RNA sequence: AAACUCCAUAUAUAUAAUUUUAAUUAUAUAUAAUUUUAUAUUAUUUAUUAAUAUAAAGAAAGGAAUUAAGACAAAUCAUAAUG
């Protein structure tokens, strides 16, 4: 499946809305999800030793 | 139970207290009163009977079955108006429901703002004056059926502020293309998104985009250049806020798949000047900008 | 101070919010109590569950939403609940389930317990068909009049005879009660049989604990097969 | 009970957040001061039918909500 | 659409100065069931379940009306009506 974009950037099309004035009011998570970036690389990640042995 | 008339004509008329004498001399104090559970002669509330309510009751001086007046001593002589209005408030009014005193004054835009509003919490203000709506495509499609051809109505259309935010709605109706319209422009509030502009002008640089069969090359252009592009794109431009740009359109000139197609190369092709230096972790700067400063 | 619009109920979001809540309720009564010893009784079948009808839980329960599994659950706890020993339940079980109570006690019945009239006799009317019979019983020795006649001079036929003797014949009481019988309209298979069913209704005064056996006969059912014009 | 939130464990019904007018209209909304206690106002029926959206969504098992 | 219903059936109340007598009746109103309950068995998607039997309770066992669409350019210009 492709990697989503439109989960990770809620903030940013909420921020959108609200800049534009289609939002009046602010979401209750608005503020929360700024302090706490979501991770939005989802690269795969190489790998140079075995855990186990 | 008996009452002394002292009592009876204080709250009685005098032409009634005959009437109310005979019957208290006539039925003993003592009579245990029957309720009857086949005729219902009395009516559900309690009423002396004493006032003749002007609806509820037979307007005085009407012909009617129970009319007591000679045919020749009647007092109807006018039979342009309804003889007995409606009682109380003088309406029927379900509760929750309100008289369509107003029609035509209702606005497409308005009617979709407040639905939107409701369905979705997008502020009506916005939607009613911000918002510039374009229909883009208006035509009629029909699907085959045993019962036969049933045709519907099929418009797709773009809005937006002016100011980056533009959207793409689509809509269906088999009754008429008013209604394809509404749901067209209620569809396209929905899908209301922001592009990044230069200058608020014009793109971040060349656009190179294939949507489906529609190969689209737009490219930036320098301040007053204006638009000069497929009529489809144009009007996108227009509500997006985009006032100079060129371009041409090649192999698929379907102007649906133009319009996705814009609306598409101008979020998933454009990359910001800032975007870029964040990304690459350089200075991008705007030499024609530069040349202008203090 | 400031103040926000929030859903009501917990269960907002779920197809039924409202039947979901009041399952949640009674959950946590039968978790609260989950020690409490249930009726050994039960294996007698007390008859006791009045519950509302699916209807009038949908009043309450979501209406249009509300599903026939929904109320079925309802009903097992309910009657869990219910179940719970009398003399170890509390308040707050049976306040929950007060509201699940079916009620019918402003209106009354209208049966009033049959006796036997001043001069010992029962009487009870009977139907077959167009005909109808209203019989006299009393405590005799065997003696039976139809119309003031003798039964062998009324019904020719030895089979409608029986069809009368039968209810006596089931309670073994063909010797013990004298039947004054009148009857009037169809014919004699009719009439005898109207009798039948009339007598039978009568012998329930002079010992009700003989109705079952008398249902079980199949004399104190109405036959209810008449000429039907053909449709 | 504990973040006084809500929860669904049953069946999510396709269009709860998009269809929400259709779907959860019907059912009452209630206002609530800052300590979380009803507050008791009557409700306009304007404010009764809007969507109430929720500001953050766990799901336990994604693969079968999507 | 189903149904709700009306009819039939069972019962209750009211009415009849029981010689208009059929009171074993007449006809207004209301109630009742789309029956219910437990028990063993057999299957199941085994559960807050079906198919059976069994005991218990009950008078309880039957009908109706109407249409949604379309076809036969089926009958009727002689039931009447129109070009
Ligand atoms: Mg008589």
């Amino acid at each position: 499946m492709k990697i989503q974009t439109n989960a990770v950037n809620v903030l940013q099309r909420t921020s959108a809305y609200l800049k534009s004035g289609l939002l009046k009011e602010t979401p209750a998570w608005y503020n929360v999800v700024a302090s706490i970036p979501p991770s939005t690389k989802f690269t795969r990640e190489p790998r140079f030793k075995n855990p186990s042995n | 139970q008996h009452y002394d008339e002292s009592l009876l004509s204080r709250y009685y008329p005098e032409s009634l207290l005959k009437s109310i004498k005979l019957a208290q001399q006539t039925i003993p104090e003592d009579t245990k009163f029957r309720v009857s559970r086949n005729v219902e002669f009395a009516p559900p509330y309690l009423d002396d009977f004493t006032k003749i309510h002007p609806f509820w009751d037979y307007k005085p001086g009407m012909p009617h079955l129970h009319a007591q007046e000679e045919n020749n001593n009647f007092s109807i002589f006018r039979w342009d108006q309804v003889q007995q209005p409606l009682p109380g408030e003088g309406n029927i009014l379900p509760p929750g429901v309100s008289l369509p005193n107003d029609g035509g004054r209702k606005s497409k835009s308005a009617d979709v703002a407040a639905g939107l509003h409701k369905q979705t919490g997008v502020d009506p203000d916005y939607i009613t004056r911000k918002l510039t709506m374009k229909p883009l495509v208006m035509k009629r499609v029909s699907n085959q059926t045993g019962k036969g051809k049933i045709a519907s109505f099929y418009a797709l259309v773009v809005v937006g502020d002016k100011n980056g935010m533009v959207g793409l709605g689509e809509g269906k109706s088999r009754e008429e293309m008013s209604k394809a319209i509404f749901k067209a422009h209620w569809d396209a509030v929905r899908n209301l998104k922001e592009i990044p502009r230069y200058e608020n002008r014009t793109i971040y640089g060349d656009i190179d985009f294939r949507y489906h069969g529609v190969k689209l090359h737009l490219r930036s252009a320098k301040p007053g250049f204006g638009l000069r592009v497929n009529h489809v794109i144009f009007e996108i431009c227009e509500c997006a806020g985009i006032k100079d740009l060129s371009g041409k359109v090649y192999k698929s000139r379907n102007d649906m798949n133009i319009a996705k197609g814009t609306i598409e190369a101008f979020t998933k092709a454009q990359k910001t000047l800032d975007e870029v230096a964040l990304g690459r972790g350089k200075k991008l700067v705007d030499v024609r900008k530069v040349y202008y400063s203090s | 101070l400031p103040r926000r619009i929030v859903p009501k109920l917990a269960t907002f979001y779920s197809a039924n919010p409202n039947h979901e809540d009041r399952i949640n309720r009674l959950e946590r009564l039968l978790r609260k109590y989950i020690k409490l010893p249930s009726q050994n009784n039960n294996e007698a079948q007390q008859t006791k569950a009045p519950w509302i009808s699916f209807d009038e839980y949908a009043l309450i329960g979501g209406g249009t939403k509300l599903k026939p599994t929904q109320y079925t659950q309802l009903l097992y706890m309910l009657n869990k609940l219910h179940n719970i020993d009398p003399q170890l339940t509390n308040d707050e079980i049976t306040s929950e389930l007060s509201q699940y109570y079916k009620k019918s006690s402003m209106l009354s019945n209208n049966i009033k317990i049959k006796t036997l009239d001043e001069f010992g006799r029962s009487i009870a009317v009977g139907k077959r068909k167009s005909s109808t019979a209203k019989v006299f019983v009393v405590r005799g020795t065997g003696e039976i009049l139809v119309n003031g006649r003798q039964l062998n001079d009324y019904f020719l036929k030895m089979k409608d005879r029986e069809s009368i003797m039968y209810p006596l014949q089931v309670i073994e009481s063909v010797g013990k009660y004298n039947i004054f019988a009148t009857t009037s309209g169809g014919g004699p298979t009719g009439q005898a049989e109207s009798i039948m069913h009339a007598i039978a209704k009568a012998l329930v005064v002079f010992n009700p604990l003989l109705k079952s056996r008398l249902h079980k006969a199949g004399v104190l059912t109405r036959d209810y097969r008449h000429v039907e014009r053909k449709k | 009970k504990k973040t006084h939130g809500y929860y669904v464990s049953t069946r999510w019904i396709p269009g709860t957040l998009t269809n929400s007018t259709e779907i959860s209209g019907i059912w009452e909304k209630q206002e609530i001061d800052s300590n979380d206690n009803p507050t008791e106002r009557a409700l306009s029926p304007n404010e009764t039918s809007k969507q109430v959206k929720p500001d953050l969504l766990v799901v336990l098992n994604p693969t079968e909500n999507r």
